[PDB]
């Protein structure tokens, strides 16, 4: 015996923001069922994001440009925080040339995602406030990877006495929930209920990360249940 | 100055992160040095996530 669960029922408020719920367990398992899928979902999953700029009449990371209210430090840490999003698969790596010449303020989506290979989500971020006058060129560089990378490992790509290097905070996920509580009939027990949220950016919905959470998790416990070599 | 032709002079700078060893303090006399950086997963969670 064995008293199975099949109640996987979604809800999704939004494109970002989504419910789950699971019904009916034996007790004592979907907090462990829970934990599991918090650890895994928060820990180690896959972004993007920006890594090197070369701005015109800048050398290096303490300069600041005529005309420009921001210094340069200000201008990469605020591009730090802007996510992104794909729309095409095996976009590797991508170089961009923005040239903001008029008479502005210079903002997020105002990044032409000039490559068909990509987007920008949040788009009504503020980068910097121009004069009436400022004329800037950039050029970025965005790609993919794992949970986080501090700048000097950065260095590898060929500063070329202009190129500056920039962190990169990669995990595509800002909150996740699990909450459990008994349901009952009259004299019988074990009922259980399992509600669960999980809160991202946009990037993905949140099924097609908890799928993949619960496939590394499941590749993880296959050999180490069957195959059982021997000392 | 009189025995001397000229003085040449050159400026380095450094961009510093946190790491462990570093000291920190509060403005009650909580004096306390930086012992382990836990990943954001097993610190104690509140009800809200």
């Amino acid at each position: 015996a064995f008293q199975k669960p099949e109640n996987v029922l979604m809800m999704e408020t939004s494109d970002s923001i989504a419910k789950f719920e699971f019904k009916p367990l034996e007790p004592g398992y979907g907090i462990t069922i829970g934990n599991a899928l918090r650890r895994i979902l928060l820990s180690s999953l896959e972004g993007f994001a920006i890594t090197a700029i070369k701005i015109e009449g800048v050398e290096h990371e303490f300069a600041t440009i005529p005309g420009v209210l921001e210094d340069v430090t200000n201008i990469i840490l605020n591009l730090k925080q802007v996510r992104f999003k794909q729309i095409v698969p095996n976009a590797d790596v991508e170089k961009a040339t923005i040239v903001i010449s008029n008479s502005e303020v210079f903002r997020a989506g105002d990044l032409n995602a000039q490559l068909s290979n990509f987007e920008v989500l949040n788009s009504n971020l503020v980068i910097c406030h121009l004069d009436k006058s400022a004329t800037l060129t950039m050029e970025f560089s965005i790609n993919k990877g794992r949970g986080y990378v501090s700048a000097e490992e950065n260095r590898a790509e060929h500063n070329e006495l202009s190129t500056i290097a920039i962190d990169s905070i990669y995990t595509p996920i800002r909150n996740v929930k699990y909450a459990v509580e008994n349901f009952r009939v009259e004299q019988k027990t074990d009922y259980e209920k399992l509600l669960m949220e999980v809160t991202t950016d946009g990037s993905i919905r949140p099924v097609d990360a908890l799928r993949e959470a619960a496939q590394i998790l499941i590749s993880h416990f296959s050999l180490f249940a069957e195959n059982k070599i021997a000392i | 100055p009189a025995g001397i032709v000229q003085m040449a002079k050159v400026y380095i700078a450094k961009k510093r992160k946190i790491q462990v060893g570093d000291k920190m303090a509060g403005r009650h006399g909580n004096k306390g040095i930086v012992s382990k950086i836990v990943r954001q997963e097993d610190m104690p969670f509140l009800a809200d996530g």
